């Protein structure tokens, strides 16, 4: 339901 | 809910990354709900 950003990018 | 936690998020990258959200804490866990 929600896109964040990977917390490892 | 068992399968897929409830109160929880799905974000599923095709570069080989699975990690999921938690809508209550707002906090990202890599970790597998039903493991632990």
């Amino acid at each position: 339901s929600t896109y964040p950003h990977s917390p490892t990018s | 809910d068992v399968p897929l936690p409830a109160g929880w998020e799905m974000a599923k990258t095709s570069s080989g990354q699975r990690y999921f959200l938690n809508h209550i804490d707002q906090t990202t866990t890599w970790q597998d709900p039903r493991k632990a």
